[PDB]
């Protein structure tokens, strides 16, 4: 239940929320329509949480990576611009919030991270990973450090893990092929290994976050970090004579950051959709709109020409731009949550020394491909098959034909008119479940199976 | 955590 | 993958698949866009093996009866035609691609086959099918046969086995009853026994075909022949003066061929949708593209009120429907295919002598055909699967693979044909022994066929099977 | 697991087996060593199945036809009898229990199958198997009949099927050619051609089995019937004046029954192969041994010379070795088994109407319904083995399963009968759908059979099938 | 090749190898036949790797628990003593040495775990695990500690893992069940949680090993020490005042230790059978040759019943004893080597926090049990019996039945005659193939399988 | 380790 008569907006803690709300005070002001712009932390998990259910947020804001996510599971509500409206921003700003060709999120603004360094400690960056140790053991000689990012998210260690060949999914023929996962390669190892190198040498520290790098980069205690748009607002604020550039190379190679784009979708279940609407598309994507976010955080290239025109001369915009075009548009297919998830679960345990490179990527690569579900479906695939086989074998145009739902349950050969049960799953997607109760499908009297299976008794197992 | 993976299948298990 | 901003179709070689593309070049002309016309061997089963995955053609033509099983399976567009464009079709026509109160296809004309005989040997055509041993004497004393037609299809022979109470489902209460099939009554039995004693006295051969007949007919050696409208074409063109009439009757009662409507869907993995709606919508379904496609193989009588207004006045086509009027439009439950495999079977089976008329007829009241060809389908599936349970066994769990060596592979995967390939790393020519066992047919398993795993880990589209011949 | 310091034999119901616990009671006494003689059903096929895991007997007894089978196997000790025991039994009856030049079993006593018959109904009984028709009439007339005997199991019937040509493998070279089988030849089919004759004509039933055949002849009511030495003592006890015949011939041609020498094998697992040896070489293998089984069940011609000395002048045994030198020592090879099988089952179906002589004899001629079997059983073993390998995937490699919960199971399982016993918790009591099918015979699967998994997370022995009904 | 018309003996560091030595000397100026007592490192793993090829020493040293893994590759040879010599053993150290009805080793000593104490430090030792964390602290407080003993072999913590419930293989009617392994119960659990949180709460180091732990006992730097009667010895020439006693109790239940016979093997290869036969009859397994051997150091309960009557007066060799009785006897049975390196993993992965119990527990769960070749195996006979299944399908009295062997490799159904090759396997016991080459199988012309499978041409996958 | 592995496989391929 969303209160019907107002907006409420989700967006994350490191953007121009304050920018936002007050876009948010024109809209109160013209229309009568209470605003409420919030930043909930962990906003990308907490939205299919509440979203799944009929409640949350009207609007919610991240990049398109998680779209496709939020998408399948039917919690975006198809957002409807015309052909007016889309003229106005950039062709491949709505390529990325198209799932399944359907548009399910505006495009704000694209993201991709750049080296920052301090000019005074740094006039000159290096332009190769491989000499930042060197630099390193000169910096912690006058008390400093050469380089501090944040090693919890491997949002920014992807840049080196794909710089010499590492990737998520394969893109082939039109698709991305999620049984073609590219984080166990030689390229990942190499890249990966180079980061826990740079660690057991104490040139960086596993503990590292987002919070302990850009205050020890803003008080001027080290000398190169990474991050995006909206941290150069801070920057500013700070003493520090920063510059934005390119990210270093690694084996000859450039660091190749996943680039996303800033995305504004509608909950499904909200009562306010057209309100929303008309605050996205008349409020937020205007000049006035963008400017009053990115005046508070930088939002980076943004979707709307009227703007980015300008934005476009900021020589930083140009380094950010240069990234961008060495990295890859993020992928917004499902399996981005997992692939996200055990990427990083590798670099965290390869950082610490819980795993060496070699386990943590093989981990990683068996859970980013969903192998094991994989070798399950085998199994069951085959198990369906031979009972099919031995029915036939002991044996006339009224059956309902075996199938293997998406589930995993392997439907008989069944007489028309049957209502068939079979044990619920074993085992789905992550998740055990209770095998005593049944799942239900009807074989029409007209020899084809019902279209939709009862699996409502289908209970998880959880704790105690 | 698997909280929130068994209420992702519980939408699937109810769309199909 | 089908690709954005063209369009593909198929269509089956007997039809006019030249004529269509002309169809296909005004539409180009005027949109820009290219449109590519095939025709494919046995269309009607690879559609929904390669439309199942996402693959395929954006528009497929064929006779309404597979259509049923098509949306069934999912792989159809609903279609969204307006109602001054419903009005400008027969009423039937569409009726005959309604499933589940769904508009799955576009009509484009009603076949029925004719018999078709040479007016200089015959002047006057025989109305009974029993007539035929005597005529045949009567020509084997000139060097001439009285009837051939393919015996390879059912199709061609179910109208005779229908005509004296042969059934498939029977239908009532507006409904097609599944559990009642008609194909080894009486009526079906006496049908079958007169064609295979046909065989037995010479007055056919059980290994005629669609082009043994054809060929045969026109060049003058047969003086009858049992086809549609697509073969009016190539008659036109050889000398022979023929004619096209009312099918024989047997036991006195009238042959009853089962009415095909030609039907053109909509895959419902097209990008295109829109572009094929407006191709079929307003380029074919005119006065000119029907034209067009006609003039290249007759289509019958077709769903366009316009053009048949024209076309009915034909006395080829006056026949066509008269054919038509005696049997019974086609059902497109999805069921049609099992019957249409188990009959194809049946007929076969009988002409050659493998089997009784009753041995056969049987078989195919009780599905054995194709429940024996599942049997060993889902052993070759069960073991393909199993193999691949191995790979990833190995390759998640096992000892850790050699780091030096490829990270690519095309995975574990049975082919259309019944053959597990492995997996394999990308660029490999893969080699696996023919099968033992292909569509009732044993070949040699010491030779191989050959299928490339691709630069990126996918399989090749093609799969080399020159080498594998039979014994 | 096989007791140690006891002994567990096995033993066909049909023989002496409470002369034996006398010879095990005397083998006790002396040695203070518990011997345990049973008989369980269809013991040749359910000591193969319980020793090939190293349980069951410690010594078992059967014709040496199965042993070949059992030692190829690796179930049987070789046995190390000395000089002096060897001259002590006749060296035909050596070679009958040789394997691969190795000796794997003590031969006990030479069986053939006899006629006996009635002396009060018939002074004189028939020499021939054709006489038989019109005296079963003569005797119907007097409310009896001519001839009974068990109709379900081949070594009955074989006689007479081998009489004018069958045979089972072609012998020569001093070998046995297996892809030489004489099943389907002219002989056996006319032999079992009369057996099915008499059959339709009313002179014998199909269902007849071994215990209806005895009772009918102990009580009166048949004239004559076929049978071994062991089935002597149960006609003492009854009234009937009875004699022990050569078998009648077939077309001139003497039957020909096939010649066991009933053996004592030891169990290659037995822990107690030496308590063995010594109860089988010194007390049972002696003039009380014998002579003790022998009073309980008559054994035939014994192995041990000096007591067939005494036995040889029984006008009884005297006809049982006419019998059987006019037929033949069964082979000892591992295809026995499959061969027995095959003849069983085309009796069985030739005997009912089923199948015709020629279509029986053709499906035993190619093995048909051993591999129709063997085909359904890996369809089971393939599915048990893919539930064995899901519960592993899961318990290894899935989410972690319940601290709470129990943590010895018994595992999945395939059982004698078909069923897949599933996963299951120490202690359990699982239910299973009764089998669609059983050698032959489908059963309702709505109801259950039951196993518990015992406290120790091991399945019990028995299984409970007593509620699965036919149809 | 073992030089003829010498001895060579391999026994383990920790035991009177100068004692040996000495009866050595004994047989040499008996005999004139040379006698050379080596003691190598890692010995019980040294040996099948030399003793396979046909070289090595021709007697070998070690407690029981692994004789059945050497006998099972055919390395020791069958040893042939009479009635009259084994009526001087105690016939439950026989039991020890019998491998599927064979003597393969002779018995020498009962060994024992026990709480080893310094009675000036600790007069009076503590009864449960559970007292031992307040123990330490006060302990430390006189710059002390309360336990120290070595966290490197799962030997020594196996006792308080076994306590309340732990378990390696069930037995069962008359066999050990290699299928059911109790290292990942809640008794394991529990023991294991103990040991893990003595050492977060730095009561123990997980770094302690052998001879850290020995020799801080020896000079009064630690309390309490577990270990075995060899030890005994060295802290009689040290200060330390000790007592040898019960182990602890956990949770209410006595500590299970496993309990090992050392043993004396032959090597199959030797030519010297019957002088090592000599040598371990005649000489050591005398009064004068075990204790020769016990006064340098102790054995525990020996073998023979003439000088244990003796040694059994000692009150230290009757708290061996207390605890022998109290755990089990080992497993001889050949995996035996795959649960003791699958424990000794869990323990040193729990110990250092590399990975926690539940984690180290369920790895060694599965290891101990070999459960993927157990689900590998599942998989080839459920394949094996598919393509039988096929080919009865699509079809006399002359075939081969299919099989599947020993290796996982199945033999289809084949024609009399016939020389079979198949693929050699893809993974085996651990390791991988080369799969380009082929095993050969002969099906007989009567119909049987050939005994023997030429397996000669399938090499492993190793290094680069 | 995978050394002494292969080797006892070798010797059960051997016997076997
Ligand atoms: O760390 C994995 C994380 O990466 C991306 O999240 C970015 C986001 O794109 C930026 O806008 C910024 O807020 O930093 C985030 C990383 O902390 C993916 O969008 C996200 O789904 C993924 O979990
Ligand atoms: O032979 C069975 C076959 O009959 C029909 O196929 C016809 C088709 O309708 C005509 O357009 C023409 O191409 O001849 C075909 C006979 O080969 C059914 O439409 C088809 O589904 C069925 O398999
Ligand atoms: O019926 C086939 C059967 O014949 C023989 O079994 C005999 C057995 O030899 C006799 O001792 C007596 O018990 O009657 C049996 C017939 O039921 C073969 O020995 C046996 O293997 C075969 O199955
Ligand atoms: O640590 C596992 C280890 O335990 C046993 O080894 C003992 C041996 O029994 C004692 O004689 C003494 O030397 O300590 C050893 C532990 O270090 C097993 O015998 C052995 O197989 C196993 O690997």
């Amino acid at each position: 239940k969303i209160e019907e008569g107002k907006l409420v907006i989700w967006i994350n803690g490191d953007k121009g929320y304050n920018g936002l709300a007050e876009v948010g005070k024109k809209f109160e002001k013209d229309t009568g329509i209470k605003v409420t712009v919030e930043h909930p932390d962990k906003l990308e998990e907490k939205f299919p949480q509440v979203a799944a259910t009929g409640d949350g947020p009207d609007i919610i804001f991240w990049a398109h990576d998680r779209f496709g996510g939020y998408a399948q599971s039917g919690l975006l509500a198809e957002i409807t611009p015309d052909k007016a409206f889309q003229d106005k921003l950039y062709p491949f700003t709505w390529d990325a919030v198209r799932y399944n060709g359907k548009l399910i999120a505006y495009p704000i603004a694209v993201e991709a991270l750049s080296l920052i360094y301090n000019k005074d400690l740094l006039p000159n960056p290096p332009k190769t990973w491989e000499e930042i140790p060197a630099l390193d053991k000169e910096l912690k000689a006058k008390g400093k450090s050469a380089l501090m990012f944040n090693l919890q998210e491997p949002y920014f260690t992807w840049p080196l893990i794909a710089a010499d060949g590492g990737y998520a999914f394969k893109y082939e023929n039109g698709k991305y092929d999620i049984k073609d996962v590219g984080v166990d390669n030689a390229g990942a190892k190499a890249g990966l290994t180079f980061l826990v190198d740079l660690i057991k040498n104490k040139h960086m520290n596993a503990d590292t976050d987002y919070s302990i790098a850009e205050a020890a980069f803003n008080k001027g205690e080290t000398a190169m970090t990474i991050n995006g748009p909206w941290a150069w607002s801070n920057i500013d604020t700070s003493k520090v004579n920063y510059g934005v550039t390119v990210l270093p190379t690694f084996k000859g190679q450039p660091s190749k950051p996943f680039v996303g784009v800033l995305s504004a979708g509608i909950n499904a279940a909200s009562p306010n959709k057209e309100l929303a609407k008309e605050f996205l598309e008349n409020y937020l994507l205007t000049d006035e709109g963008l400017e009053a976010v990115n005046k508070d955080k930088p939002l980076g290239a943004v979707a709307l020409k009227s703007y980015e025109e300008e934005l476009a001369k900021d020589p930083r915009i140009a380094a950010t731009m240069e990234n961008a075009q060495k990295g890859e548009i993020m992928p917004n297919i499902p399996q981005m949550s997992a692939f996200w998830y055990a990427v990083r679960t590798a670099v965290i345990n390869a950082a610490s020394g819980r795993q060496t490179v070699d386990e943590a990527l093989k981990d990683a690569q068996t859970n980013a491909a969903a192998e094991f579900a994989a070798l399950l479906h085998s199994l069951l695939e085959a198990n369906c098959s031979l009972a099919l086989a031995e029915e036939l074998l002991l044996d006339p145009y009224s059956y309902c034909n075996t199938t293997l739902d998406q589930i995993g349950t392997c439907w008989p050969r069944s007489a028309a008119g049957a209502l068939v049960e079979r044990p619920c799953p074993e085992y789905f997607n992550g998740v055990k479940y209770n095998t005593t109760r049944n799942a239900y499908r009807e074989c029409l009297e007209n020899g084809t199976w019902a279209s939709k299976i009862n699996y409502s008794q289908c209970e998880p197992i959880l704790d105690d | 955590n698997l909280r929130a993976q068994a209420a992702a299948n519980a939408h699937l298990m109810a769309q199909i």
